[PDB]
RNA sequence: UAGCGGAGCGAACGGGGAGCAGCCCAGAGCCUGAAUCAGUGUGUGUGUUAGUGGAAGCGUCUGGAAAGGCGCGCGAUACAGGGUGACAGCCCCGUACACAAAAAUGCACAUGCUGUGAGCUCGAUGAGUAGGGCGGGACAUCCUGUCUGAAUAGGGGGCCAUCCUCCAAGGCUAAAUACUCCUGACUGACCGAUAGUGAACCAGUACCGUGAGGGAAAGGCGAAAAGAACCCCGGCGAGGGGAGUGAAAAAGAACCUGAAACCGUGUACGUACAAGCAGUGGGAGCACGCAGGCGUGUGACUGCGUACCUUUUGUAUAAUGGGUCAGCGACUUAUAUUCUGUAGCAAGGUUAACCGAAUAGGGGAGCCGA
């Protein structure tokens, strides 16, 4: 499974089981719901019943979690929501530069994931509400679905595949 | 650090008297300022035998929120924002937008 | 689980982690006072207790008022949040970020002084003690008030040894752990005035009780009091009618919204020869609103018609319960276990604690299956 880049227009072949797997709606629904339930602080009580603080955390099998990532990640390729570039960085930590760098690419709501997070890139995108920046190690299933487009650097895709399959 | 003092010419940004200018009579601790000729109200002050034997309807000035007024430059003829720097050991106000010292 | 007991109670070894530190005395000499620990200043750092700077917006429409709509710009290491006459990244306070301390003080070092001894050598190696007796206590076992009494490198454990392992009869000991009256910050598929703490309000108050103690109700004018000058009726009242303020007074303080029961005034129709769950089917007339009937309200007359609930086989020619309205008010949470559905991987499945600011990954100790 090779995807054509934008700047260099080259290819990067990856296992179809990663970027070309079927969409498991039930599996994705389970994992996405699990993440949302895991983040809530269920602290409440009354004082006819009365509530107690509770843990909404659910278990996700290590292999089962990766399987959900493959299905959503593959769906991005089929939906053409995945843009791959060789290089993506800014000279200085200025959000204005990030805005100009994005309108040229015709991207408004984008998730930018990089192999090695740059300090300037992170700071520049901090004040852009529709732009999020992650590192290859710090990717998250919910984020990959929420954002309209996903920009990945050449290093990131290589790291992601070895981390996934 | 108030950006407005007792003696200052200001222009009302919003309200019944938007655009009118006047001199601040005094500033209240509640975040409001009284400006000459702004926000006139008609108080029906009932006479009291001890003082103010005449009654009648009396026009008086009502306080205005400090956020509803801005320092009037009088050079550009429009509202302006105030910045604070440390000059010669006393931090004074200056007009942003050409950064001129009052 | 091993076991103890029926109901129930419940290890240890061992393994994986958190944290790790073991010291001096039981006595002398040498050597020096050398590490180290305490007291104590003194310098530096790093906080804490005040603070300082902190980017960028105008035009027009509606409106009581612009932050809203529309149009055209700008800042962003700052689009956390709050306020401003309606909903503000660019009005205000802030925020990101960068700085700040005369004084006190936390915490690390550096160093001053004091007190303290490290290094090496040699020895010692816990006595009315180990043990045993008596009388009790507590459950053959344990404890001891009383009396007796060793060996001491040999002594203490594991019918007998074996073999292994240990050294009582002195003391000290950080870290990993528990908890939160109190303080700060943040968070919430938490409540929003009959809720949430009993208490959003001058609440542990008023009130109740001799007392311990029990224990309420009660939030909201408006952007701004601009809280109604003046006039009129009235008792120099209460209350009202004007006027005036305001976008709004049917926002007037008994003040946002203003439901229902309940009480009236007005209009339409019916009703004083007509018998009972009061409705339902048919239906004249009247009033009104719409090519001649329909609609809305009323309902003369007429067919049919044992209130509802619970108990009970049953609704009963029985008994029970409810004055009405509004509000509150009952299969919740955790754990174990079983089944069904569904999803993952597959003869393998899966990790727990924990590490890791990290939901990733590591961790295979264990568990169930083959």
């Amino acid at each position: 499974m090779e995807l054509v880049l934008k700047d260099a227009q080259s290819a990067l072949t990856v296992s179809e089981t990663t970027f070309g797997r079927d969409f498991n709606e039930a599996l994705v629904h389970q994992v996405v719901v699990a993440y949302a339930a895991g983040a809530r602080q269920g602290t409440r009580a009354q004082k006819t019943f009365a509530a107690r603080p509770q843990d909404h955390s659910q278990k996700v099998n290590k292999k089962m979690y990766r399987g959900a990532l493959k299905s959503i990640l593959s769906e991005l390729v089929r939906q053409d929501r995945l843009i791959v570039v060789e290089k993506f960085s800014v000279e200085a930590p200025k959000t204005k530069l990030l805005a100009q760098k994005l309108k040229d690419m015709a991207l408004e709501d984008v998730l930018i994931i990089t192999g090695e997070l740059d300090e300037n890139l992170f700071l520049a995108a901090r004040n852009l509400h529709k732009v999020d920046v992650r590192d290859a190690t710090g990717i998250d299933p919910v984020s990959l679905i929420a954002f309209d487009k996903v920009v990945m650097t050449a290093d990131a895709v290589k790291q992601v595949e070895e981390m996934l399959a | 650090a108030a950006k407005i003092r007792r003696d200052d010419e200001v222009i009302v940004l919003t309200g019944k008297d938007k655009g009118k200018r006047g001199k601040v009579k005094n500033v209240l601790s509640s975040g409001k300022v009284i400006v000459e000729g702004i926000n006139l109200v008609k108080k029906h002050q009932k006479p009291v035998p001890a003082l103010n034997q005449p009654g009648g309807i009396v026009e008086k000035e009502a306080a205005i929120q400090v956020s509803n007024v801005a320092i009037f430059n009088a050079a550009t003829g429009k509202a302006d924002r105030v910045g604070f720097r440390f000059e010669d050991g006393k931090k004074v106000r200056f007009f942003k937008s050409n950064s001129e010292t009052i």
